[PDB]
């Protein structure tokens, strides 16, 4: 149940 | 035919390795994205030319043994090691590396960081010192354009250049002659002993980057050693009479006392919109004497990331990391044969 998500970032 | 080519400079990195674009320049490498046509994915790949010197090399050597030696889902890997057939050949040297989408400095110029992001961030850059620690190694440079990122909030430590072994004892009069682009990430006693790096030092720079996190701004900025040292002050205060009873070398705890006394500022006036649990443990990590600065286990435990804390899913390193010998002692005439033997396990015909 490992990788926590968390909404996505935004790169330039 | 000719080698590839980026902003007039030779990349010579083909056939395997196509499609270059420029990323950016450290002081030491210009780094590009690439193809890798055999494998199919995008890398990273950072061209090193360090031969004419012997701090360069030396950089060069031990970033390599040491990428080399980690396996760690927070650390970069070193995926090939591009450089010519024969010693007096290699002029320069190519690292492929996984190709991460920004850094952390670069992410931090453009937008603000949620807490849930800050934290998870926290906690992977944690996670892969603990890792490193466990191998009494320190990285003694960690700041945020040294940590990687993707857009899933994935992190990776990177650029070992100026690492070594944790020993209480080295003398610190290279690296303070030796360049590095910033050191608002400079732990005191690095600047006020005249003896040795501690596991410390790295705690230190992951509390600066945390407080960089939660305002976007550097905590410790500053532009000279007495300068820099005096924003730390201006903070923290004036440092306790228990706080100069330690390594602190006389004639910086003379020049110490030498200075107008400063109050302490509290942490939540400094950063008013910051989760009061991350507050405390920055407290806990920018703490001006190094024996009393929470450790990276400890700091792991702390309330702030419980969210994340799961020692079973936290590697660590099967062995201390060693080096023969002084680096520092070597000429580059000798760093270059070490670099040439540690590349050859990614040439054809490498024997064992
Ligand atoms: N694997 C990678 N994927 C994507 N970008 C990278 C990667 N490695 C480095 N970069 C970028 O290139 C910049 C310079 O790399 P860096 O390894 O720090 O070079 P340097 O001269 O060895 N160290 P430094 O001078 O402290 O930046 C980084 O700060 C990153 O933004």
């Amino acid at each position: 149940r490992r990788k926590p998500v968390l909404p996505a970032l935004t790169i330039n | 035919a000719g080698p590839e080519m980026v902003r007039g400079q030779v990349f010579d990195v083909g056939p395997r390795y196509t499609n270059l674009s420029y990323i950016g320049e450290g002081a030491y490498g210009m780094v590009c994205s690439a193809y890798d046509n055999v494998n199919k994915v995008r890398v990273a790949i950072k061209k090193i030319s360090p031969f004419e010197h012997q701090t360069y090399c030396q950089r060069t050597l031990r970033e390599i043994k040491i990428l080399l030696a980690f396996r760690h889902e927070n650390i970069i890997g070193i995926n090939d090691i591009i450089r010519a057939p024969t010693i007096e050949q290699m002029k320069d040297v190519y690292i492929v590396q996984d190709l991460m989408e920004t850094d952390l400095y670069k992410l931090l110029k453009t937008q603000h960081l949620s807490n849930d992001h800050i934290c998870y961030f926290l906690y992977q850059i944690l996670r892969g010192l603990k890792y490193i620690h466990s191998a009494n190694v320190l990285h003694r440079d960690l700041k945020p354009s040294n940590l990687l990122l993707n857009t899933t909030s994935d992190l990776k430590i990177c650029d070992f250049g100026l690492a070594r072994v944790a020993d209480p004892d080295h003398d610190h009069t290279g690296f303070l002659t030796e360049y590095v682009a910033t050191r608002w990430y400079r732990a005191p006693e690095i600047m006020l002993n005249s003896k040795g790096y501690t596991k410390s030092i790295d705690i230190w720079s992951v509390g600066c980057i945390l407080a960089e996190m939660l305002s976007n701004r550097p905590i410790f900025p500053g532009k000279h050693y007495l300068d820099q040292l005096n924003h730390i002050l201006g903070i923290l205060g004036s440092p306790s009479q228990e706080d100069l009873n330690c390594g602190i070398n006389l004639k910086a705890r003379n020049y110490l006392l030498s200075l107008p006394h400063k109050n302490k500022v509290p942490w939540n006036r400094l950063f008013p919109n910051a989760d009061s649990k991350a507050l405390d443990l920055l407290d806990k990590m920018l703490t001006f004497n190094p024996h009393k600065r929470i450790e990276v286990e400890q700091a792991l435990a702390h309330p702030y990331l419980a969210q994340y804390y799961d020692p079973s899913d936290e590697p660590i390193a099967e062995a201390p990391f060693k080096f023969d010998m002084e680096l520092d002692d070597l000429p580059k005439e000798k760093l270059k044969e070490l670099i040439f033997e540690e590349t050859a396990r990614f040439q054809p015909g490498y024997r064992s």
